């Protein structure tokens, strides 16, 4: 859907 | 100044809601992105994914029960973020998907301004609280931009290290400004030097959805973690942080009004703390007919008791709510 915060890694 | 805290604990014990609005159709999605009033908090603009911007008077929504906007403005794409000017009354910014960020008249409806230079997703506006020209944007390109609504183009660019999803100016300093970045962290910037940050506020696990300034001296940040953070601008790390609220996936709301925070939650519900005490103040649950209150906001209204609020839920389900 939407308003998904986004996500880091980080590796 | 324990005392204080208590007082100041106990101020509030129950909820009233005032009103209830629907921001929808077609049973489709109409998740409620922001809320914002204007500078004499005399209307209030709603905008979500509809890629709709609804405004109404609050007198005339708080008086019988059928509500109908002041004036609606149909965008090109879902909307993630506004903010009204404190210095023009009718001047209100949006933030969209495509990286836009439009100048409305909030009346009108009609586009002084239309910045396209975000190549990806935007996902927060705000205007200077100190300067009438300025205002600043942050996209999931990893750069807050700054605008001046006397120009056509971006007077200034901070680039992050990760994806920006949210930015506030400082309400003590034209120069002061804060976002939240996908690093997990909180970066504090003085606009005069961009190599070079001020501060990098570290706590968080997740990515920092929502950052806003309670003071000039300290900043509430809301993340996927379940926490709420508060912070010093001298101290890298953390004051406190706030638990009891369900917030691991979606951008569901922060807002702060002098000494206390209200945040959305995933069990469909709002939750008010005060800054002072890490533990729940009290919540407001939605009713319902997977659903997260979505965007909170104060009625600050300059000189008086902040009272009352606003908040909505994915549903679209809007409450104005007095607190008693």
């Amino acid at each position: 859907s939407d308003q998904i915060v986004p996500e880091y890694q980080e590796d | 100044e324990f005392q204080e805290c208590l007082s100041k604990f106990t101020r509030y014990n129950s909820v009233r809601p005032l009103a209830t609005l629907s921001y929808a159709l077609y049973n489709g999605s109409s998740i409620v992105s922001s809320i914002e009033f204007d500078r004499d908090c005399d209307y209030f603009a709603i905008a979500g994914v509809t890629k709709k911007i609804k405004v109404y008077e609050y007198d005339t929504v708080i008086q019988d029960a059928i509500h109908y906007p002041e004036n609606e403005m149909t965008c090109n794409s879902k909307i993630s973020c506004i903010s009204w000017s404190s210095y023009h009354k009718n001047l209100l910014a949006s933030s969209d998907y495509e990286g836009t960020v439009i100048l409305w008249d909030g009346f009108t409806g009609q586009r002084s301004k239309v910045y396209q230079e975000h190549e990806k997703r935007c996902w927060s506006v705000d205007f200077n609280l100190m300067d009438p020209k300025l205002l600043a944007s942050g996209s999931d390109d990893a750069k807050v931009k700054l605008w001046s609504t006397n120009l056509d183009n971006s007077v200034a660019s901070i680039e992050a290290k990760a994806n920006v999803c949210c930015v506030k100016f400082s309400p003590s300093s034209r120069y002061h400004l804060a976002f939240g970045c996908a690093d997990h962290c909180v970066h504090y910037y003085d606009l005069r030097n961009t190599k070079q940050p001020i501060m990098v506020f570290k706590g968080h696990r997740k990515a920092v959805s929502y950052a806003k300034f309670v003071s000039g001296e300290e900043i509430v940040s809301a993340s996927t973690d379940s926490q709420l953070k508060l912070w010093n601008v001298g101290k890298p790390y953390c004051l406190r942080s706030f638990k009891g609220h369900i917030n691991e996936k979606n951008f569901v709301g922060l807002a702060s009004n002098g000494d206390y925070i209200a945040c959305g939650s995933e069990n469909n519900s709002l939750y008010l703390y005060y800054k002072g005490l890490s533990k729940t103040l009290l919540t407001f649950k939605f009713d319902t007919v997977n659903e997260f209150v979505s965007a909170v906001c104060w009625r600050a209204l300059p000189d008086g008791e902040s009272n009352v609020l606003i908040a909505a839920n994915s549903q679209g389900t809007i409450k104005v709510l007095e607190l008693v």
